[PDB]
């Protein structure tokens, strides 16, 4: 039909995760992150450094 | 409460959190915390026998594994004379 043009040459935009970084281990809970177990800020040892 | 006991460890975390288990376990009197100079802390406590003994091997279970944790604890049934002087 009405004839269009192809250019561009790289398709589709390099849209990046914005989820990245990782590396160290997230800040002993309490403060984001899912899953996980450990204890509810117990008195236990663990407590701050829960892990 | 003739009967005495006491919770030492390096730090005070452990200490203060034995010594609020030995509060916690019994009718017991917390008659003084000492500091003993390079890290280690000294909580002392009153009672029966079996109220301290309660205490002491609640305190001492629950506190192992926080922070650095206990170094020793025991009781002592018949208290000399000399405990005024001890404290």
């Amino acid at each position: 039909r009405n004839p269009s043009r192809a250019g561009f040459m790289g398709a589709m935009p390099p849209v990046d995760n914005k989820r990245n970084d990782e590396t160290e281990k997230p800040d002993f809970l309490i403060t984001g992150s899912s899953g996980n177990t450990r204890d509810g800020q117990l008195v236990t040892f663990s407590g701050g450094a829960r892990g | 409460g003739i009967a005495l006991g006491m919770i030492e460890t390096r730090g005070l975390v452990p200490a203060i959190e034995a010594a609020d288990a030995m509060t916690k376990a019994a009718e017991v009197r917390l008659i003084g915390r000492e500091f003993v100079g390079g890290g280690y802390v000294t909580v002392l406590v009153r009672g029966e026998t079996g109220a301290v003994n309660a205490a002491v091997r609640a305190g001492a279970d629950a506190c192992e594994r926080v922070g650095d944790g206990l170094v020793a604890a025991h009781i002592i049934a018949r208290p000399h004379r000399e405990v005024e002087p001890a404290l």
